[PDB]
């Protein structure tokens, strides 16, 4: 069982800035991981997928990159709109797991 | 259009049992994965476990003696159940499509509230 950690917690951050959130494996998930946003009183929605690929519609300011056991997302110059919670999960085999989440506030 | 809407119990007395539905729409439960997921109060999101399209189905490790995951493929519905409710299973519950290992498709959850 793999558990996934996310960091920071939170961050504050203004409209236009650029950001960067952590997720780390406690094991090698092999590039098998994705990212989530989730706003308040709404299901979380894809982001990334196997590490670097984008889902449909998402805004190009939103970038992955990792391997092992540590992953990245950057976010690029904040809208408004990307304020919310972010999670990681990982697909190596199963149990799959989700890390703690980062909460991102304007 | 791909559609998942869960409907449960809304609140339930400990040591109860629960029932969830996930009912999809637009899709064949026997092309795709549904996982369980569930967001407790304030917290994040949760593995519970999942059905394959073949009926296989898997666990998160802590809770697996307490979970059942199975489906209808006729009816297209995909149900959790859960026993001996403890008032900490009180979360937001959802149904999520998987597909080339993504969670693309989700229902907006329901929430559940153990107390008695």
């Amino acid at each position: 069982d793999i558990v996934l950690t996310q960091s920071p917690a939170s961050l504050s951050a203004s409209v236009g800035e650029t950001v960067t959130i952590t997720c780390r494996a406690g094991g090698n998930t092999h590039n098998y991981l994705a990212w989530y946003q989730q706003k308040q009183g709404k299901s979380p929605q894809l982001l990334v997928y196997y590490t670097t690929t984008l889902a449909a519609g998402v805004p190009s300011r939103f970038s992955g990159s990792g391997s092992g056991t540590q992953y990245s997302l950057k976010i690029n110059s904040l809208q408004p709109d990307d304020f919310g919670s972010y999670y990681c999960q990982h697909f190596w085999s199963t149990p799959r797991s989700f890390g703690g989440g980062t909460k991102l506030e304007i | 259009q791909v559609q998942l809407q869960e409907s449960g119990p809304g609140l339930v007395a400990p040591s109860q049992s629960l029932s969830i539905t996930c009912t999809v729409s637009g899709f064949s439960l026997t092309g795709y994965g549904v996982n369980w997921v569930r967001q407790l109060p304030g917290k994040g999101l949760e593995w519970l476990g999942m059905i394959w399209g073949d009926g296989n189905t898997a666990y998160n490790s802590a809770l697996k003696s307490r979970l059942s995951i199975s489906k209808d493929n006729s009816k297209s519905q995909v149900f959790l159940e859960m026993d001996s409710l403890h008032t900490d299973d009180t979360a937001r519950y959802y149904c999520a499509r998987e597909r080339d290992y993504r969670l693309d498709y989700w229902g907006q959850g329901t929430t559940v509230t153990v107390s008695s």
